[PDB]
């Protein structure tokens, strides 16, 4: 059936998962597990950026605006990435990591601390929710874009260019949504809700890292910590 | 930023 342009293009702008696992997995080789995961996160964050750099209207923007956009949505993109991977993982007993690993919820239930434990379960509630709505790649992809440009226009230099990117994305989703998912429920508005949820997790996730930081647990050259401070 | 300014489009 008829798919919006923005969704088609954006779908070509997506990298190979195996390539990601390849890229992320190889970059690792150079407590113990903790440090690895921090590095794995940082790496998925960089990969999340090359996605941005190679992005459409985002690249045509000034560097001053690119910085600020990412500085505002880096956390949501990450969490959302972790989230969608579970939409494809399907399971409810364990979480799937960008590497390829599997971690049972029983394992984090006993090992993780109050906060992470908490956050991880909250993230999974959002995974069931998005599964019910039947989230697909076309929307998934469209949604990431939307998260990238979800900022107040009073914070950018290139005013108009962004306002066009935002309205473009929302109308694209509404189209694809009312069109292909003609079942009952307003998926366009419903999905938008899942996104404000993501934004809530993002903040909690930032509070965790910050906790780790204060406690001097995070790696030294950690990228995430570099974003947390701004 | 560093990892963003220097790392974004510098390479
Ligand atoms: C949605 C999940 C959020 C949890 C992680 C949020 C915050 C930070 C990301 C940085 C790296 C995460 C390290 C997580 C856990 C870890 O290293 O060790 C914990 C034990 O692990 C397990 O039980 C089993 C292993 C737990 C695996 C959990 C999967 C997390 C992997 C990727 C998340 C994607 C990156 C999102 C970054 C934040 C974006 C806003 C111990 O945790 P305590 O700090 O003592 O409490």
């Amino acid at each position: 059936s008829n798919v919006p342009e923005l969704m088609l293009q954006l779908l070509q702008l997506e990298p190979d998962e195996d390539q990601v696992r390849a890229r992320i997995l190889g970059c690792l080789q150079e407590p113990a597990a903790f440090g690895l995961l921090c590095r794995m996160a940082d790496q998925t964050f960089i990969s999340i950026v090359d996605w941005a750099r190679r992005c459409m209207v985002f690249k045509e923007l000034e560097v001053a605006d690119q910085m600020t956009l990412l500085q505002n949505c880096w956390s949501e993109l990450l969490v959302f990435d972790h989230i969608y991977r579970q939409v494809q993982h399907g399971k409810e007993g364990s979480i799937l990591l960008v590497t390829g690993q599997e971690v049972e919820l029983t394992t984090v239930a006993t090992q993780a601390g109050s906060l992470l434990h908490s956050l991880v379960l909250r993230a999974q509630e959002l995974v069931l929710q998005l599964l019910a709505l039947q989230l697909d790649r076309q929307e998934f992809v469209c949604l990431k874009f939307i998260i990238l440009f979800s900022l107040d226009l009073k914070f950018l230099n290139n005013h108009i260019l962004v306002k066009d990117a935002q309205e473009k994305a929302n109308a694209a989703l509404l189209d694809y949504t009312l069109c292909h998912y003609p079942h009952c429920g307003d998926k366009f508005q419903q999905l938008l809700l899942c996104l404000v949820e993501v934004r809530a997790l993002s903040m909690q996730a930032k509070e965790y890292l910050y906790h780790k930081h204060l406690g001097n647990e995070m790696p030294r050259n950690n990228l995430l910590i570099e974003m947390l401070q701004a | 930023a560093q990892a963003l300014a220097a790392l974004l489009a510098k390479a």
